[PDB]
């Protein structure tokens, strides 16, 4: 006796995936600094996000099968690639270098880390040849037969990054298209997956910083009220463990040298910038962290890691096990130069189930970076002049446990950043994109007239 | 009484059926190759948002619901899809719980509406024809 | 993990049961090693047979217990059998 | 297809190291992980450690901490990117390491622990006389 | 009695006028530069398919046939276009033979419909105005 | 008549496979006389 | 037999069989492809 | 500028001089040394 009746525009959605687009704020675009994440060609955002808080709704969330982190990882690559096409190939640099050790003012730890390479080079005219010199680190030169050569010249060429652009992460936003919707979990105890009972739809997500790091997530967004531990499965070994702090420990990553960037004409209208000389003395680039707030922060994680394993296990830490230089060490780009910092001083403890001394991390600096492990790409970072020093948070921290012992009294957690999308999944865990299905029928009492 | 976009998602079906205007109004809105990176992501989103909207408006067009929101039709509610009271359907549930309840009986209904319209327009055109 | 019987000395045609008493919540998987070769997957996720299996194998889970009931024993089946959680292998049961 | 062309069997002595190989070819090597399992003749199978070949992030088993080491070597040919080797090296050998060493791989590389594809075996015999 | 797309192309006009739903529902549907080769061939097809459909829906909108299929209007059939029986037009011919018959008298008709509507809405608005 | 082979164009191969096909566009509008007299 | 006009000479004549005759096109040599480095990261393959 | 010569390893008289053994200088991975390679090009790819 009841009658079918359509209803256009009911709040009914479905789990879907699409191409979310960019958004950025105002003055990060009008300054025109030509950021490598080119938000100057991107949409300017709203004056305020209309964070509508829904009621009485429990949405089934998941942060591990999310599709926004697969779409962010494609857009970061295509921004880091598209912003290198108008830059100069360093294909006349693959020559036979003639290097020697620098001993101007050298401490014994940075003993032979940097070599003074002097090579022939084509000038602006295509028939004369100048004789120049430079300063390359030992992570950029291999030996030929003392005659050296660059580390890349038997595997790819190298766009130099144009020094107009800058790798400093401006916060970008992700907005759903028309017809879609983004759901932000406003819960505080949401671990990884399940009913988040306080949903709130959002047209455009907050400022996501596209920073890249390894073993230590930097300038992240901090989980309030606690320090939380995320994992796709805490008993698996291949799955990482994402820790997220509530108080940020501070890091002071500096470089003491005062190198002089010196331009070199290679062909017509193409320059190549090289470290000419080190003004003053040469020392190793280090990083500081205060132990009083670090050892406290490791004391917070062990108290929270003993919920998943029991309140009596001897939680242990250790330094990285193996790999190449981008996973076995903390890797970041502080102010336009790439530090590979040794974190064997941080992760060394033992907790047996019961102040300005400032732990130092010695770092090495490379220039022939790869950054995505793509066979055929390389990006010689141009040298920045002056001392360089940045001060930054450490909000997140990645761990992988290890092995099997048939004895659950101890677990030795080791850092490791084997993927580059685990950083961004620590910031797009609250979100999920759904498509609106506006049609809907329902029985009521209508009888049509004609 | 302005909730916002999707603001009555967990509300009652008898009160989410009074805020259909705002979810209907938010179904379409609005140095060289960096314009093409964000551009083909924006242009593929605007064309898809239009032809998705035109599909649900054309599909609503052939049932006798051309320019309406609360449109009601001729075909009665087959009780095999659900056997519930009108109070247990309208003023206690929500639309998200309702869509999971009859997700199997959508295409059965969406073919029942099109045949009741083509029967209707061929009988309307012969009613005023004798005119 | 713990596999119960150890050795199974049967004539070809009978049925054979092997029980892998697990400890923690993991997706078990069964392996079969004939002598002189590499082992291969037969059952994974407890019940699902592997690709290319003659359906004479069967997995069944009751809580912290799994079974492998082979229906009819054949010529090239008298090997050894391991159950495998995350990284942990069984004691091994040699059927013959 | 997925081929794990392994190395040949060796006959070491107590004290020396070893170095066995495993050449993975057929699938995209730099995404899906590997593993390394040894099968003793009269003991349990023993897992030894995976290797995610992009950056070579390893994770050894805790009874073999500080003994086993696992490297990889990618293919720097832009024509043939979907192949590469993987090495193992077990220092300070003993009589108890007499086994056959396999370099397995998951079924689909979103879950590791379904070792579908295996290797032919690298039977290492360590004897004192 | 489901023929399919264009399935009554050679059928009778009196029976092809009962299957207008299926031809109305099939008028819109749905390592770097290789995406742009097939993409600009697909994106130029989807935008052209929409604005061709919106043209025939807007042109149908200004005759008094907003959301209908069998809509009938005020202007009578001028016998100079054709002088045939209703049996010799409807239940013996086909629509393809019919379109060749009055292909010269389309734009004469398509201007006759628009003027009979703007006369109609200005007379409807003065009929209920006295209200 | 002495027939000789020759492939002077490269589209004669594909015209031996796209001979059955032809692409047409649907013209969905159509008027016709019947007996309707509008009410209002 | 297809033709745009069978009496014209500039127009081809397309014949289409009903049974397919089989062709066995082979090459007996066993040449060795040998890579050659030309510049950085660019190979050139040649019969050695 | 290639420096070719006839191959007569095992040559039948119909494929008599169809393929030539061309040996030429070539730039290496470094932009200042030069290797000396050789190849095998057919006669439809080389002019004098
Ligand atoms: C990493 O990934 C792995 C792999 O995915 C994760 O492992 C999974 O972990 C979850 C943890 O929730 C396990 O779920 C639980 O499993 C137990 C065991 O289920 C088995 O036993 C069932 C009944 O057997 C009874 O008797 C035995 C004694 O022999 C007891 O030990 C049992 O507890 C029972 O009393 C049997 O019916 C099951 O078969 C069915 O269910 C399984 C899934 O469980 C399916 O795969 C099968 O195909 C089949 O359908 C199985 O043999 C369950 O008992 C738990 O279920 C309880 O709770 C459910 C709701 O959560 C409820 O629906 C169940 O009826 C049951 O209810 C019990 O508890 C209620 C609490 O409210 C009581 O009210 C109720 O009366 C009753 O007491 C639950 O399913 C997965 O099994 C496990 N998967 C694997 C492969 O091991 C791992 O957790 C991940 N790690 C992390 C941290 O991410
Ligand atoms: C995690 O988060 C922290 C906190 O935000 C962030 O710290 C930041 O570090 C970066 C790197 O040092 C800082 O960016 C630079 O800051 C230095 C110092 O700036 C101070 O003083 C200047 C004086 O003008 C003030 O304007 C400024 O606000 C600060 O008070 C600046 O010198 C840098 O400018 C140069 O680099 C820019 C790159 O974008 C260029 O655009 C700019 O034009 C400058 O370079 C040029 O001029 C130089 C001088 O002639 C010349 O030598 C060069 O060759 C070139 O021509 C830049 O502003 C940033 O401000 C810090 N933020 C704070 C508040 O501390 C971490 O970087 C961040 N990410 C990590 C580490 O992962
Ligand atoms: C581009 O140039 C690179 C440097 O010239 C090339 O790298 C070298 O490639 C060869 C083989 O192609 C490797 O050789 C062998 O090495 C492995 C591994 O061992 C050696 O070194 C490690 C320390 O890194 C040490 O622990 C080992 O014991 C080995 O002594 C051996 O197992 C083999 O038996 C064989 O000796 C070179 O090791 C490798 N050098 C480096 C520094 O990586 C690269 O191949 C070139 N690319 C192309 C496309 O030509
Ligand atoms: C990362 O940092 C750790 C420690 O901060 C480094 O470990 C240290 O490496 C040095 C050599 O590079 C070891 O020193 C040697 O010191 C001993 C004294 O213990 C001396 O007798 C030897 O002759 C030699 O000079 C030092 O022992 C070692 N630290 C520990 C605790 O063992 C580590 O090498 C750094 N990582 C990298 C990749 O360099
Ligand atoms: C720059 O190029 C010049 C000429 O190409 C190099 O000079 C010669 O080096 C070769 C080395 O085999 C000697 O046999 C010649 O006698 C040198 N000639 C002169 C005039 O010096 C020079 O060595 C190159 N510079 C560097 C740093 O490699
Ligand atoms: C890292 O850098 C910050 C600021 O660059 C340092 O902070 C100063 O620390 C002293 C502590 O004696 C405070 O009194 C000052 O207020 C801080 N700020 C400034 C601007 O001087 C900090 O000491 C550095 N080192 C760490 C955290 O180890
Ligand atoms: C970590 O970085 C943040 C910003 O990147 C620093 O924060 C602001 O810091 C001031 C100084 O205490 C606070 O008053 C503000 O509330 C912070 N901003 C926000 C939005 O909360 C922070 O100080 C850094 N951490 C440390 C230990 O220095
Ligand atoms: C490769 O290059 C070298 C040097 O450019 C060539 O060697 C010389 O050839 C010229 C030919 O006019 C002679 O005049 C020189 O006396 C040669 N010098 C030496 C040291 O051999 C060589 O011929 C080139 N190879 C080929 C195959 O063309
Ligand atoms: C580097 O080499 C050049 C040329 O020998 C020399 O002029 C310069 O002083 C050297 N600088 C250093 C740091 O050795
Ligand atoms: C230059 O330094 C390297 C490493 O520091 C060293 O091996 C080499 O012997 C040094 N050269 C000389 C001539 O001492
Ligand atoms: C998150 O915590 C809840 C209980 O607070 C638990 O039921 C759920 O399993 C946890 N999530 C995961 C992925 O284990
Ligand atoms: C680095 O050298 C330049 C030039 O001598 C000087 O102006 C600048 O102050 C120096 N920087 C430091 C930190 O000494
Ligand atoms: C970091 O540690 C070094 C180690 O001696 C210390 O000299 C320095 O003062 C610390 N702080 C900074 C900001 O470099
Ligand atoms: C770290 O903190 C714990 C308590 O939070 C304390 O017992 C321990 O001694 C501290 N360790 C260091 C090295 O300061
Ligand atoms: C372990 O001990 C802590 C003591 O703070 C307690 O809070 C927790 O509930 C205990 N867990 C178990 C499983 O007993
Ligand atoms: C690591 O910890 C042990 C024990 O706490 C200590 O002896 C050793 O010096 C520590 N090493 C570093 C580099 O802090
Ligand atoms: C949510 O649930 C409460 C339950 O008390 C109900 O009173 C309310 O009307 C519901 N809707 C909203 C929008 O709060
Ligand atoms: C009602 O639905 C059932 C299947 O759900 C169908 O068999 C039956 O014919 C339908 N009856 C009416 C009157 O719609
Ligand atoms: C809908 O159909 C599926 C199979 O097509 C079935 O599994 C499910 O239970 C059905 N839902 C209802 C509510 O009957
Ligand atoms: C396994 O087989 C034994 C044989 O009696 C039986 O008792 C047990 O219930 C079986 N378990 C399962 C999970 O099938
Ligand atoms: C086609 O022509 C035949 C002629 O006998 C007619 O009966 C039939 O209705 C026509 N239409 C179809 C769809 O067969
Ligand atoms: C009928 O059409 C003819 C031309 O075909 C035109 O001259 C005449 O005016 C029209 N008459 C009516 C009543 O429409
Ligand atoms: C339509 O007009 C054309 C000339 O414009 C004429 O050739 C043709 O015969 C006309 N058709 C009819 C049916 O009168
Ligand atoms: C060609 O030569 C290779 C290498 O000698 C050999 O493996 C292969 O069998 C040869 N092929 C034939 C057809 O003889
Ligand atoms: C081709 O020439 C090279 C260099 O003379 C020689 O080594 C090779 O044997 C020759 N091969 C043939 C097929 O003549
Ligand atoms: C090499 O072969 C060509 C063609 O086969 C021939 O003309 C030429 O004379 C040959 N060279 C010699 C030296 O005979």
């Amino acid at each position: 006796n009841l009658w079918v009746t359509v209803y256009y525009g009911v709040p009914v959605w479905k789990d879907a995936e699409t191409t979310l687009f960019c958004a950025s704020d105002a003055k990060a675009y009008e300054t025109e600094k030509h950021n490598v994440w080119a938000t100057h060609a991107c949409v300017p955002t709203d004056p305020n996000p209309q964070e509508i808080h829904l009621e009485n709704v429990t949405e089934e969330f998941n942060m591990w099968k999310n599709n926004m982190v697969e779409q962010m990882h494609t857009d970061i690559i295509s921004l880091w690639d598209q912003s290198l096409k108008p830059c100069v190939k360093l294909t006349p640099l693959c020559v036979t270098l003639q290097c020697t050790n620098v001993t101007n003012n050298i401490t014994d730890d940075m003993r032979g880390e940097l070599k003074n390479c002097s090579f022939n080079m084509t000038t602006e005219l295509r028939d004369k040849k100048q004789k120049v010199y430079s300063l390359f680190y030992r992570l950029d030169v291999v030996q030929i037969n003392k005659e050296y050569r660059l580390i890349n010249c038997n595997t790819s060429a190298c766009t130099q990054a144009c020094p107009k652009v800058s790798f400093e992460p401006i916060p970008i936003h992700y907005c759903a298209p028309a017809g879609f919707a983004i759901l932000k979990c406003k819960d505080k105890k949401f671990n990884g997956t399940g009913p988040c009972p306080s949903v709130s739809t959002v047209q455009c997500t907050h400022g996501i910083k596209p920073v890249v790091s390894t073993q230590l997530l930097l300038n992240g967004s901090l989980a309030e009220e606690e320090v939380m531990i995320r994992s796709e499965n805490i008993t698996n070994n291949a799955k990482n463990i994402l820790v997220q702090f509530n108080t940020p420990v501070q890091i002071n990553c500096t470089r003491p040298n005062n190198n002089t960037r010196k331009s070199i004409r290679i062909g017509p209208g193409q320059a190549f910038y090289a470290t000419g000389d080190i003004i003053g003395d040469i020392r190793q680039a280090h990083c500081n962290v205060s132990k009083a707030t670090w050892n406290e922060t490791l004391g917070k994680v062990v108290k929270q890691l003993r919920k998943h394993f029991g309140n009596n296990t001897i939680i242990r830490f250790a330094n990285s096990s193996g790999g190449d230089l981008e996973v076995t060490t903390h890797s970041f780009n502080c102010g336009g130069e790439f530090f590979y910092c040794n974190t064997s001083g941080l992760f060394n403890s033992t907790w047996i189930s019961n102040s300005n001394d400032s732990i130092t991390l010695p770092c090495r600096i490379k220039q022939i970076i790869n950054m995505w492990q793509r066979i055929g790409q390389c990006m010689y970072a141009p040298p920045i002049q002056g001392v360089i020093r940045c001060v930054s948070n450490i909000t997140g921290l990645i761990l992988t446990r290890d092995g099997g012992s048939t004895n659950s009294t101890t677990e030795t957690f080791r850092p490791g950043g084997g993927d580059m999308r685990d950083n961004w999944r620590s910031e797009l865990y609250k979100y999920k994109v759904v498509k609106i299905e506006p049609l809907g029928v329902a029985p009521t009492r209508c009888k049509r007239r004609v | 009484v302005f909730l916002g976009f999707l603001g009555a998602a967990g509300s009652t079906m008898g009160a989410a059926s009074m805020t259909l205007t705002v979810q209907a109004r938010n179904l379409l809105s609005g140095h060289l190759l960096k314009l093409t990176v964000w551009g083909i992501k924006q242009l593929q989103a605007r064309v898809l948002a239009v032809e998705r909207y035109l599909r649900d408006q054309q599909l609503l067009g052939i049932w006798g619901c051309s320019g309406k929101l609360i449109c009601c039709t001729n075909v009665p509610w087959n009780s095999s899809w659900s056997n519930r009271n009108l109070s247990e359907i309208w003023d206690n549930m929500t639309w998200l719980q309702w869509d999971k309840e009859i997700s199997n009986y959508t295409q059965i209904i969406y073919g029942l509406l099109e045949e009741s319209q083509n029967q209707q327009e061929k009988n309307e055109q012969d009613l005023l024809a004798l005119d | 993990l713990t596999q119960s019987p150890g050795t199974l000395s049967l004539s070809p045609g009978e049925t054979a049961i092997i029980s892998c008493r697990t400890s923690q919540y993991g997706s078990l998987a069964w392996y079969q090693q004939r002598p002189g070769q590499a082992p291969r997957l037969v059952i994974y996720s407890g019940s699902t047979r592997a690709a290319g299996i003659p359906d004479r194998f069967s997995g069944s889970r009751w809580g912290p217990d799994y079974n492998l009931t082979i229906s009819n024993l054949e010529s090239g089946d008298f090997g050894v059998y391991y159950c495998q959680q995350y990284e942990f292998f069984g004691q091994g049961t040699k059927v013959q | 297809q997925v081929q794990l062309v392994q190395s040949g069997g060796q006959m070491k002595k107590p004290g020396e190291s070893m170095r066995i190989s495993c050449r993975a070819s057929g699938y995209e090597f730099i995404d899906c992980t590997l593993n390394w399992i040894r099968l003793a003749p009269g003991k349990r199978p023993e897992w030894m450690g995976w290797l995610k070949p992009r950056w070579g992030a390893v994770n050894y088993a805790r009874p073999l901490q500080g003994r086993v080491t696992m490297t990889r070597q990618l293919s720097q040919d832009p024509d043939d990117p979907d192949w590469g080797t993987a090495f193992l090296e077990l220092r300070s050998l003993t009589v108890d390491d007499t086994a056959v060493y396999f370099c397995t791989r998951g079924k689909n590389c979103d879950y590791n622990w379904d070792f579908e594809h295996w290797g032919r075996g690298t039977p290492v015999i360590v004897s004192s006389p």
